[PDB]
DNA sequence: AGCAGATATCACTCAGCACGA
DNA sequence: TCGTGCTGAGTGATATCTGCTTTGGGTGGGTGGGTGGGTTGAGGCAAT
């Protein structure tokens, strides 16, 4: 109970840490943010995240990219030397 | 997609437009104060008049410069001259005479902005 | 049959890249002793983020930093820059 | 006309060797 | 142990072709259902 009880917390501390990233409205809100670079170019992000923080912008604007750089790993099946 | 010969000639048709909207009387012309009143924002709804357009094509025929047949060519297809009439009072709409706020607009600034963004890409 | 847009020494040396971090990157980054860890390397990644994505908006940024490092380890024009700014450094 | 499944032809990564340093 | 190709076939990936089917209405049926829609008019039946 005791081992189960600090789990329950630490996952607690874990959701709060989530719920900055959580919008308090429903999805359809439809709150448009343009931030704008060091340069006059200004981009869009969508998000009341977005609106009320900038590095959250950022990460959004990361996450957002479809291109994907190639990850090539080196499996053996270990049954294969039995 | 064979084609006919019509005897239907729209760059003239437009310039007769162009020509009744900024000449026609009946002070200045009527139209051409619709269009004032529209650009400052006051009206919302232009209304042409065919017995306007059918007293200009008499005053034409009287001083000797006759021109096409403005009433017949609207009435036989109306919906190809709602997009000329638009662009002839595009091409001659007045400059605001009273003070607005543009950048209350959404369009105005997005516009704008889009402007910026193109002088940018054309500096390059 | 589509051309691939690679992030090629040649981009790399243009005006808007290396040139461009040299020119504004001490203004902008800033380390302060006043501020916690995370937040001056949030600064700086925030910087060179924004810097690769104006130069090459098809990757993301650990993506980029991949890239970079093989350009860097293959390319010998980009190598020979490098050698420059370094030396001219140097001399100073 | 639009959509979902599929074929096939397009590159790119790690692989490894010869020279010389 | 760095740099610069030359070789290379493997492991992809993404730019690229091959076949439904649909609306709704009986010019797909009642071995797809009637709680996915249509559907007002006539007809037969039981409780009244």
């Amino acid at each position: 109970g005791f081992e189960l009880s600090k789990l329950l917390q630490k996952e607690h501390q874990m959701r709060k840490n989530v719920i900055k990233h959580t919008s308090a409205r429903h999805s359809r809100f439809g709150g448009l943010l343009s931030i704008q670079t060091p340069d006059k170019t200004r981009l869009t992000v969508s998000g009341s995240q977005a609106l009320v923080d900038e590095k959250i912008a950022l990460q959004k604007l990361d996450d957002s990219k479809k291109w994907n750089k190639r990850i090539i790993k080196k499996h053996q099946s270990v049954a294969a030397e039995g | 997609l064979p084609s006919i010969q019509l005897p239907v000639d729209y760059n003239n048709l437009f310039n007769e437009i162009t020509d009744f909207l900024v000449t026609f009387k009946q002070k200045g012309p009527k139209y051409m104060a619709m269009l004032q009143k529209v650009a400052n924002r006051e009206l919302n709804s232009v209304i042409i008049d065919l017995d306007d357009i059918l007293q200009y094509q008499n005053e034409k025929f009287l001083q000797g410069t006759q021109a096409d047949d403005l009433v017949s060519a609207i009435q036989q297809n109306a919906n190809h001259f709602t997009e000329l009439f638009c662009r002839a009072i595009d091409n001659n709409m007045p400059l605001p005479t009273k003070e607005i706020d543009y950048k209350d607009d959404v369009l105005d600034v997005i516009l704008n902005q889009r402007r910026l963004r193109n002088e940018r890409m054309l500096s390059d | 049959r589509r051309p691939q847009v690679k992030l090629t020494a040649e981009k790399l040396l243009s005006d808007k890249g290396l040139p461009y971090v040299l020119k504004n990157a001490h203004k902008r980054i800033r380390i302060s002793s006043k501020k916690n860890s995370y937040d001056n390397l949030s600064n700086i990644i925030q910087f060179y983020q924004l810097w690769a994505h104006e130069l090459f908006p098809k990757a993301k940024f650990k993506d980029f930093m991949k890239i970079c490092q093989t350009v860097g380890k293959t390319d010998p024009v980009l190598r020979e820059y490098r050698v420059s700014l370094f030396r001219d450094e140097m001399g100073m």
